[PDB]
RNA sequence: GCACGGAGGCGAAGAACCAUGGAUUUCCGAAUGAGAAUCUCUAACAAUUGCUUCGCGCAAUGAGGAACCCCGAGAACUGAAACAUCUCAGUAUCGGGAGGAACAGAAAACGCAAUGUGAUGUCGUUAGUAACCGCGAGUGAACGCGAUACAGCCCAAACC
RNA sequence: ACUCGUACGGUCACUGAAUCCUGCCCAGUGCAGGUAUCUGAACACCUCGUACAAGAGGACGAAGGACCUGUCAACGGCGGG
RNA sequence: GCUUUACUGCAGGCUGUCGCUGAGGACUCUCACUCCGGGAGGAGGACACCGAUAGCCGGGCA
């Protein structure tokens, strides 16, 4: 047959990539030697397409400007400190060593000086459980417990933006406006409504998969479609 | 360095380049590595000098063992073109041998000595 | 008696024992982070090169280059094929490592000319080998007696033509006799067969 | 269009060449411009 | 000049014409100072290399050529009265490269087994033979012999 | 590529606004988990065979399968007496 | 052209084995190799990636 549209997205072509060229900054840690005298004040807060929240620039004692991963709470004035020392308030980064176990945190690294990787969607957040000399257990937002390195930079407090999701779009029209900023080919035509040739699920009189849906983790690309190596199906049980 | 198993001080170096400049006009020495590595395998040679700045290092690597199952004293220097000066010559020398020294023996001895003992 | 030479010769013979072994372990670290053509001043294996033709003197050059290890790179069949014009992972190139080798070392010097080539060891991931290359313009070789040779405007490019000895043997040459009869003189005066 | 100088030559030599034989060329020859191009007719190179 | 016009001119100061050698030889073009649909902008071996007086100072490469040649990549239609091994075929086509021819070439050969031959191409033959093969269709040598032409040498190491 | 993205994410699918609802079936097929025992290739190992080798057999045994479990807003099914 | 539990194969994924590959049926270590870090250094570690092969699945493709 034909690729199906999962195949045509790795090529990245344009259709599939997202408008980079309109995307603000990332939003990864300052780099700090130690000492933590690492201060700046809130210049503006604004709006990262990237990521449909809102986003705070920064400028630094020694002169550096920089956007911020900021959590909710934080305006303009607001002093922020980054350092092992740094005070434990909304808004500032220190490593999870310094932080007190109970408190909700945002932007954790994966790896320690990676700059933030976990929790960083609009109004989400990690929650740091246990302390250590060898592990700091974080419970992210999925749920699950990670184990990490208590040398893992992160920032106290939840991201900004929560809720957005509470709301629905209502029309087709806001989606799209939405979907015009992300890396995303959007609407979507489903497989049983397309012919035998461009996917597994197509072709027939009526519309339907001529087969299961739960397809095989071993499937290669072309094939593996519907529900992937799903551990169960439905709402029952 | 692979082959090195002991510095040897920058003054008992020096002593030996000494010896060895002063081998060349009153006793008998050779210049290069197949030379150097004859006079072991013939006995012809008293004391044997290895640069320690040999790239690639295969090219001397095997004077150390030859020169044990010889009983053949040998020493290291830290450049090869102060070997190849101290031996006279216009260029670099990776190893040298001391063929029947000269108006030196005695210091040669206490060279070898001062080795045996620096293990 | 035995010439330092043989020694090289001989710790080369066993390259995964005694010292060599070390050095190589030490080495290859360094290789690993140089580029796919190394321009070196002496021969790492000096008792081959000399052996090969190789001579302290101006206009011969030594470099070292890495290939990747394994068979061929090969894409798949985009149009219709017999099953036996299918397989795409099992099938290998007909040139050896060693001769990828020589041409690339070749591309990097376009003035120069191979004269041979050797091994000097690989990892679980590449080859690396050293390849002789030689000015035939200078006239400190258009006067050697034992390279002028190499000079001839037919040695032009050779290796990007089989005349090297890698290339020889690769295109079957080796046996005057007895299963050369598709290789000599060339493969495809034979139709292609050998 | 914007015509580049190059462009602008090789205009002009197509026109010329869209003149006509010499009349002398044909008493000399003792007896057609095989080349004759119109603009609308036809279609010049660029 | 082709080209048999008009006008005018050149040629015995030996023109035209022919051979050989030399002069001139715009721009783009491998195209090489940078850029560009043959032009423009502000001293140039651009790029990769060798040597190196370490300065592009001295040099090399690049691109072309009817096919021929050498090294790589490598189909299908087709045949088998289907078709998959096989066949078409190492063909078509593609990448790289040399020359006036290429390639091969002085035995770790041959094995008419010998008290025999003596580098290598190629031509005739050996022969559709040996060998291969859904042992189907088909594929298919070599040694030798008769010829053509003939030519043998140089390193590495030992010892210096 | 997704991605200057990080589960309030984005990938893969089905249904197709709101409203009131969405029953029964895990035997077969699919996916997934588990698995005492069974079955399960090659290398190395052992025995026989060969002055070697071909080869025969053995021992060990991964995923997988047998077997068990979960799962239908998973493919689908919901009859005759 | 399309389909599938048609025939035969091919990608691809899973899995064992051999090489990369080191020291002291379960274990420690560091030195290759990998990843994080501007750097120091940190994390991991003879695994993983990669080459080779073997078994399974395999209309995704011929
Ligand atoms: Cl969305
Ligand atoms: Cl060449
Ligand atoms: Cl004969
Ligand atoms: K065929
Ligand atoms: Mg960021
Ligand atoms: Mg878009
Ligand atoms: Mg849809
Ligand atoms: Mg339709
Ligand atoms: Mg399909
Ligand atoms: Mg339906
Ligand atoms: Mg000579
Ligand atoms: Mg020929
Ligand atoms: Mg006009
Ligand atoms: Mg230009
Ligand atoms: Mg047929
Ligand atoms: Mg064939
Ligand atoms: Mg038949
Ligand atoms: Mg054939
Ligand atoms: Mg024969
Ligand atoms: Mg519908
Ligand atoms: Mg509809
Ligand atoms: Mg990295
Ligand atoms: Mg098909
Ligand atoms: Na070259
Ligand atoms: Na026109
Ligand atoms: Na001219
Ligand atoms: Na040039
Ligand atoms: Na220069
Ligand atoms: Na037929
Ligand atoms: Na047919
Ligand atoms: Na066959
Ligand atoms: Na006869
Ligand atoms: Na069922
Ligand atoms: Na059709
Ligand atoms: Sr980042
Ligand atoms: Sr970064
Ligand atoms: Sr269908
Ligand atoms: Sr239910
Ligand atoms: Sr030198
Ligand atoms: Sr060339
Ligand atoms: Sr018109
Ligand atoms: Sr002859
Ligand atoms: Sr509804
Ligand atoms: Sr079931």
């Amino acid at each position: 047959g034909r690729r199906i549209q999962g195949q045509r997205r790795g090529r990245g072509t344009s259709t599939f990539r997202a408008p980079s060229h309109r995307y603000k900054a990332d939003l990864e840690h300052r780099k700090v030697e130690d000492g933590d005298v690492i201060a700046g004040t809130v210049v503006d807060i604004e709006h990262d397409p990237a990521r449909s929240a809102p986003v705070a620039a920064v400028e630094f004692e020694d002169g550096d400007r920089r956007l911020i991963l900021a959590p909710e709470g934080v305006g303009v004035g607001d002093e922020l400190q980054v350092g092992v020392s740094a005070e434990i308030a909304p808004g500032n980064t220190l490593p999870l060593a310094e932080i007190p176990e109970g408190v909700p945190v945002c932007n954790v690294e994966s790896s320690p000086g990676d700059g933030g990787k976990f929790a960083r969607a609009s109004g989400v957040n990690a929650q740091l459980l246990t302390h250590d000399r060898n592990v700091a257990v974080v419970k992210l937002p999925s749920g699950e417990m990670k184990r990490l390195d208590p040398q893992c930079r992160a920032t106290i407090g939840v991201v900004a933006g929560g809720g957005r999701t509470d709301k629905p779009f209502v029309k087709a029209g806001n989606k799209h406006h939405k979907m015009k900023a992300r890396g995303t080919k959007w609407p979507n035509v489903r497989g049983v409504a397309m012919n035998a040739v461009d996917h597994p699920f197509g072709g027939g009189g009526r519309q339907h998969p001529g087969k299961p849906k739960s397809i095989s983790r071993n499937a290669p690309p072309g094939r593996k479609v519907g529900d992937i190596a799903s551990k169960r199906t439905g709402r029952g049980g | 360095p692979v082959y090195v198993d002991f510095d040897v001080p920058a003054d008992l170096e020096d002593d030996a380049l000494e010896a060895l400049e002063v081998a060349r006009d009153t006793g008998a020495v050779k210049k290069g590595t197949n030379e150097t590595t004859k006079s072991i395998e013939r006995g012809s040679a008293e004391l044997v000098f290895v640069a320690e700045d040999v790239q690639p290092e295969e090219i001397v690597m095997h004077i150390p063992e030859l020169a044990d199952e010889k009983g053949v004293p040998f020493i290291f220097v830290e450049q090869q073109d102060d070997l190849g000066h101290a031996a006279g010559l216009e260029v670099g020398s990776a190893a040298a041998a001391v063929t029947d020294a000269g108006e030196a023996d005695a210091d040669v001895e206490d060279i070898a000595d001062k080795v045996e003992e620096l293990r | 008696a035995r010439s330092a030479y043989s020694y090289i010769r001989d710790a080369w013979e066993n390259p995964g024992d005694g010292q060599l072994a070390e050095l190589q372990w030490q080495r290859q670290q360094e290789w690993r982070n140089e580029g796919a053509v190394e321009r070196i001043e002496r021969p790492t294996r000096l008792d081959k090169a000399r052996s090969q033709g190789y001579k302290a003197k101006q206009g011969v050059i030594v470099a070292r280059v890495s290939v990747r290890k394994g068979s061929a790179r090969k894409r798949r069949h985009k149009a219709g094929r017999r099953s036996k014009r299918q397989g795409v992972t099992r099938i290998t190139r007909r040139k050896d490592i060693q001769r990828v080798a020589e041409e690339r070392a070749s591309r990097t010097f376009p003035n120069l000319r191979v004269l041979n080539s050797y091994s000097v060891g690989q990892d679980g991931r590449q080859k690396w080998h050293e390849v002789i290359l030689i000015d035939p313009n200078h006239p400190a070789i258009q006067n050697d007696d034992d390279l002028s040779w190499i000079c001839a405007d037919d040695q032009a490019d050779r290796v990007f033509r089989g005349l090297t000895g890698a290339g020889r043997r690769n295109r079957g040459l080796s046996g005057k006799g007895k299963g050369s009869e598709k290789t000599r003189p060339s493969l495809r005066s034979n139709g292609g067969k050998a | 269009g914007k015509k580049s100088k190059a462009t602008k030559k090789r205009l002009a030599k197509l026109d010329n060449q869209n003149s006509r034989v010499p009349a002398w060329v044909m008493l000399k020859t003792d007896r057609r411009n095989h080349k004759r191009r119109h603009w609308r007719r036809n279609d010049t190179d660029e």
